[PDB]
């Protein structure tokens, strides 16, 4: 269903 | 052999056109990055669209970006754009798996099983990724 | 720029492409993107898989064409002009690097060596439209 | 149809 994204942080 | 191979790489790196981010200092782009994330975590995709194509628009070589905005498509399914920028992402973002898994679900979508079917074969030969190969087994063996 | 397993590639001879087990059928899928992107001019993209490819097969001279025609339309002259002299250098026997080389060449404020890219052209070519246009930039040229 | 637009090979058709 949905893609997960890279988690933020640099 | 070895002078073919340089005077290519020598090309390229120096063909190194802009970085896009018009000198707007880097960890800002990381806080709209952060709210786009927000927004997309969320379920406003309307924003987080917004801020995706904003971040595109300035850093198109980020494969964070081009990811999320991919991701954004695919869940507006809008299957074609996001498997243009899935191949983007590819031709950045080199090693990762993940943008050719993602274009597997796309293709599977757009109605051509056959890409399908390639797309999860080579994440199966090349990822390291356990989950991923998982994953991409699953949709193999069900479209059989 | 940043990943030099371009670096391992070069001494040992082997293109990333092998090196990294990439299918034909893939690399063919990226041409067609790096195509459909050019003639459609979202040259932005189509310069992501050109590169791409470029780095992931230097010896293929299709890839060194599309790369140094993105540089050309971006008005990078220089960088066309060395990449379609390896494209030529490559195909050896094609002289469509040695006539946009020519178009660079005058671009570069180089115009006699211009003029030889074209002669070089005429002189060889066996390409009929190649060689009007060469002639015609050298009778343009005075 | 432009000249300073080279003409690339068609992909393995």
């Amino acid at each position: 269903l949905i893609p997960e994204l890279k988690a933020p942080k640099s | 052999n070895e002078s073919i191979s340089t005077a290519v790489i020598d090309a390229i790196n120096s063909g190194a056109t802009l970085k896009d981010i018009n000198a707007i200092p880097d960890d800002m782009m990381d806080d709209i990055y952060s709210y786009a994330y927000d927004f997309y975590n969320k379920g406003r995709i309307e924003e987080a669209e917004v801020f995706f194509r904003f971040l595109c628009i300035y850093d198109f070589y980020n494969v964070d970006y081009i990811m999320g905005l991919a991701a954004i498509y695919q869940i507006k399914e809008q299957f074609q754009q996001a498997a243009d920028l899935y191949a983007v992402a590819f031709a950045l973002g080199k090693n990762d798996y993940t943008p050719v898994f993602h274009t597997g679900q796309c293709q599977l979508r757009l109605k051509a099983p056959l890409k399908a079917k390639e797309c999860f074969e080579l994440v199966i030969q090349h990822s390291n990724d356990e989950k991923l190969k998982i994953k991409a087994q699953s949709y193999l063996d069900a479209i059989q």
